[PDB]
């Protein structure tokens, strides 16, 4: 499940968008992950 | 007193248990005691008692 993101330009129609994910298990393992905004056209990004 | 929880994953090892704090001045108080649990087929939850 994604905690927290971070967009990395201020158009947020461009640059990429960082997330933070955690894991449903105890302790937490946090992941990271990144959605490239130049692959994403009428909202839809594509799946690179 | 604290309630733990924990499964089977897919390849047969056991999951890091959850824990829930119980002690509520009651349990505590008992002698005695069982705990209860079943699933449910209506609203798919865990009844715990």
């Amino acid at each position: 499940k994604v905690v927290s993101g971070y967009h990395d330009t201020v158009n947020i129609n461009q640059g990429n968008t960082w997330f933070i994910g955690t894991s449903q298990t105890e302790p937490k393992k946090y992941y990271w992950r990144k959605a490239d905004h130049s692959k994403c056209q009428n909202g839809r990004f594509a799946a690179n | 007193f604290t309630l733990k929880l924990t499964h089977v994953k897919y390849d047969g090892s056991w999951a890091s248990p959850f824990s829930y704090d119980i002690t509520e001045k009651n349990i505590s108080g008992w002698k005695k005691t069982g705990l209860y649990c079943a699933a449910s087929q209506e609203d798919n939850s865990l009844l715990i008692a």
